[PDB]
């Protein structure tokens, strides 16, 4: 129940992350409050433009994702 | 009255620095109907 | 005395007694003018205000203007919104890159008090970079019972533009969302906001976007900067309906006029110096430091907001 | 409309100006409404619908300024009102907050008003909710007191 041994990934990446949102955690007080955010749609919009931005980054097809970009076997696509 | 208007200009000397004698003039002057650049 | 006659009955002696008009005081050429002259620049300017002039003399002044060719630039919006501190910000920029080598005429337009009769024209007050001969103001009224422009605006421009000058900044009064009275006059448009100015949506209804030039948001101090910058782009935008350009790229910059050397400030002075060029007036090269950017980073800033509401920290220590 | 035999009229103008005051001579009450950011206290003198408006309100207590507001459009009130005898706590201006449900000063508003509808002589029942007294709401029934907006740096410098 602790396969941290051994780990210096492990480490690294809870740190970052915890910076992050730390930061962002920062910016949203900066935006006055979660109520304040309710009115302004801030995070709404800003779920939304990292939405598009992700659907348009798998449209591209620059990121990896197994059995949709590619391996489409040469049987069409029934789908019944 | 008279198509012309009366236009004023109001201030305080150098180096005194109260200044509701110039307010108290001048929203009077305003309120006779005066046009007045307070500067 | 004052107290014993009354204040009161003092001032209506005082406003009864300088009653009269200067009217037959006006010249009746336009030579001295052009020469230089600046108490018969005034006296034109008020002859004009009243209508006491020639038509012959307007028909002049509107023949010399067809060969003035000189930037006519025009800065309204919302009431209170502190358009005055943002055309002394950028006449203070224009004096510190030009080398007070520009012939600069400035025009305001206030209130009249429907009411009364009178008005306050309470704007040169808080411009103060005018001590110079180089750089002329003037002020006039509305004293029209339903638009924000003179009787004789287009006249008075026109005069002033024949006075040999470099360019006239233009300001009328606080407009209101359905006016539009400085767009077919002038040559170029300058529009002001403020963060708090309503719903997302409401700002699709603010007609003034539809012919500005550029839009800057002043005050940025308040709370929605980023989100209201962000709100006025997609619109402008998707009112201009250039679909071939990111949004960062639409020419509509905000700066804080209060606090001194804003950044935004000089950006909006490099792309105004860019657009008067796209026009072609003659001007000096360049010299300040002409940094990239869209919104000021609220540079020398003397607390982060980060710790604004210290002391309810100490007393919630003590 | 009024041809409608209907109780009560109640028309909303476009966004105003500074100069704009057409309504006047139209209607018979004005009611005006206003913003805490609106300028510099010299500034608010210069608008003309303070020279008829029966009542102004303040609306949402949203950004700061709100008291210093509230101080200013009432002292200038009066100033434009030549009532000069009287303290400026009692002027018939009061601020409220819109989003805000159940607004303490949303009900001093409908008090005063149905005094002012009274006083021109409307027919009606004779009044039903708490008669509650004020000029400025307290901001009662908040989520949360604006003294802790920015818990979440308290929470990242605690890390
Ligand atoms: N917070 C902030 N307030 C400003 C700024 N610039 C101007 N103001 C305020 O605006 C007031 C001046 O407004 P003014 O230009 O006279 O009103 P206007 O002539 O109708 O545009 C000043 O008293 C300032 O308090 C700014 O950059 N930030
Ligand atoms: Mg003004």
């Amino acid at each position: 129940e602790n396969p941290n041994q051994g780990s210096f990934l492990i480490e690294e990446l809870t740190d970052l992350v915890e910076e992050a949102v730390l930061q962002e955690f920062e910016r949203i007080a900066e935006r006055g409050g979660v109520l304040g955010a309710m009115e302004t749609g801030y995070q709404r919009g800003k779920i939304q433009e990292e939405s598009l931005y992700y659907e348009q980054l798998k449209h591209d097809g620059t990121l990896p994702i197994i059995g949709v970009n590619t391996f489409r076997n040469p049987n069409g696509d029934p789908t019944p | 009255g008279p198509a012309n208007k009366v236009r004023f200009v109001t201030a305080a000397s150098l180096f005194d620095g109260h200044d509701a004698s110039i307010n108290i003039m001048r929203r009077i002057l305003q309120s006779q109907g005066c046009e007045v650049i307070h500067l | 005395d004052g107290q014993r006659m009354g204040l009161a009955g003092m001032i209506t002696d005082m406003a009864q007694r300088c009653d009269i008009d200067l009217t037959r005081y006006a010249p009746t050429t336009l030579d001295t003018v052009v020469a230089g002259d600046r108490r018969a620049l005034a006296q034109l300017i008020t002859a004009l205000e009243n209508g006491k002039a020639d038509p012959e003399l307007v028909s002049a002044l509107h023949a010399q203007a067809k060969a003035a060719a000189v930037p006519v630039l025009g800065i309204t919006g919302t009431g209170g919104a502190g358009k005055s501190s943002l055309t002394d910000e950028l006449i203070r920029r224009f004096r510190l890159d030009q080398d007070d080598a520009l012939s600069i005429a400035v025009i305001s337009i206030d209130p009249s008090r429907r009411k009364s009769g009178g008005a306050l024209l309470g704007d040169r007050i808080r411009m103060n970079a005018i001590n110079h001969p180089n750089i002329f103001m003037r002020s006039l009224a509305t004293r029209e019972a339903g638009s924000e422009i003179s009787q004789a605006l287009p006249d008075v421009i026109a005069a002033c533009k024949a006075a040999r000058f470099d360019l006239v900044i233009v300001e009328t009064s606080g407009i209101g969302q359905g006016d539009a009275a400085i767009v077919p006059h002038v040559d170029l448009s300058l529009y002001v906001m403020t963060p708090e100015f309503g719903a997302a949506s409401a700002l699709e209804k603010i007609d003034m976007l539809d012919f500005a030039d550029f839009v800057a948001i002043n005050k940025f101090d308040r709370k929605g900067a980023q989100d209201a910058w962000r709100d006025v782009a997609k619109q402008v935008q998707r009112n201009r309906e250039q679909w071939h350009s990111r949004a960062e790229d639409m020419p509509v910059y905000g700066t804080q006029a209060s606090r001194f050397n804003d950044d935004g400030v000089t950006m909006l002075y490099q792309g105004l110096v860019g657009a008067l060029g796209a026009r072609g007036m003659s001007l000096k090269p360049g010299t300040l430091p002409n940094l990239e950017g869209r919104i000021s980073t609220g540079q020398n800033v003397i607390v982060p907001p980060a710790r604004s509401r210290y002391l309810a920290e100490l007393a919630d220590t003590v």
